[PDB]
């Protein structure tokens, strides 16, 4: 918890970063100078395929980085604004739930870990599907709901 | 003149072939959170052990 | 005319290699899309 | 059981169309378009050897999919005319459970799962051998108990 | 004009038992939920992924 930091433009909030493990990890769609100046500063390596921007986290002085896992079984995740279910390959929430500029947060399992990063999501009726960016064992993946747009 | 010139050039793009094949293979590694370099893959990226 | 006539053709003229090439192409791309095809029945056949 | 997802596709109705995983799904031996529109303007594949049609499910309708498993432990499913008792790999009902009409019914297991549809079956005595589409890891495959009849 | 006619004949067959080909050991990806074609096969049969 509280390990989320704001990215900023000029006139508005447009997105989170987030302090996983080692790595500091900020969604690539998401344009604006996150608000910690000791991040700020930090360069980041930016991938279009993965739609992530990641850098080294100052450890020495951020020990506040969460816990993460590459471990997805069914069931329900913690995304801050409510409950995720996860079931298959997708994870899914209500759909008044969903929302622009929420990009950037994390889903949190019942251990605390983070498992996936919120990119966007699509409305499939009664439900929106999660666009979310997650990891296996050796390498990060991404998941793209069909229809998906970035939040 | 011209053969030096397009000898360069070749090499020039055979390096920049080879940088970009570097990065692309080498991101999904330095992209991920808790992720280390395979050994052999950092000697052929030619890059620096692990995260240090 | 001292010889006979040319007859029907089977008789043309050498260097005629480029028939035969062509020809092959040809059925070779045929011997080879049949083959795909006689792997896949075979493959759908013991499927059920 | 407690859910419908049986769109007929016919002002006489021979079978049901449903939803199951993101497929839309109907029996290849009954006429008709489905109703609804969505699905309606749907093209299909069809495959002869497994008396199946299937289309993409729109993105718009996709949360109302029936869930899907390619499981089968021995037991009892559940249907909209009863149960059916699996055993030996089989599905079997009490003759008269089901009728000409009613196929492309989807046979659950206990979490409300998709297992398999309804195609036809044989009348052998007091109990009726179900022909069924099924499936397993990455395949669909085909169950036809002889005598059995299209419904 | 007839040995054009016949060349061409076989090619058009031949392209026609490649389709036939595609279709049949495709459609049961299709037809079974999560459309799962493995990586090898969809650059084989030029077909797309579950998830495009």
């Amino acid at each position: 918890n509280d390990c989320i930091f704001e990215v900023k433009h000029e006139g508005k909030v447009t997105g989170y970063a987030c302090l996983v493990g080692d790595k500091v990890m900020k969604p690539a769609h998401v344009k604006g100078t996150i608000d910690n100046a000791d991040l700020a500063k930090l360069a980041f390596k930016r991938s279009s395929k993965y739609d992530l921007e990641c850098a080294q986290i100052p450890v020495h002085m951020k020990s506040d980085a969460s816990k993460f896992t590459h471990e997805k079984p069914e069931g329900y995740y913690n995304w801050h604004h409510g409950a995720v279910q996860y079931s298959g390959g997708r994870f899914t929430i209500p759909t008044g739930a969903g929302k622009p500029g929420d990009s950037g947060r994390p889903i949190f399992d019942n251990k605390g870990r983070v498992v996936a990063i919120v990119l966007g999501g699509a409305n499939e009726g009664a439900r929106t599907a999660l666009s979310v960016v997650t990891w296996n064992k050796d390498i990060v993946t991404k998941i793209t709901p069909e229809g998906a747009e970035e939040w | 003149s011209v053969a030096s010139f397009v000898l360069l050039s070749m090499v020039g793009v055979a390096v920049g072939m080879c940088m970009c094949a570097r990065r692309r293979c080498i991101t999904p590694y330095e992209l991920t959170p808790g992720a280390t370099v395979p050994f052999l893959l950092s000697l052929i990226c030619c890059i620096r052990t692990a995260k240090a | 005319a001292s010889h006979t006539t040319l007859g029907v053709q089977d008789i043309s003229a050498t260097a005629m290699s480029w028939v035969q090439k062509i020809t092959g192409g040809v059925g070779l791309v045929v011997a080879v899309a049949a083959l795909i095809l006689i792997v896949v029945l075979c493959v759908s056949f013991s499927r059920h």
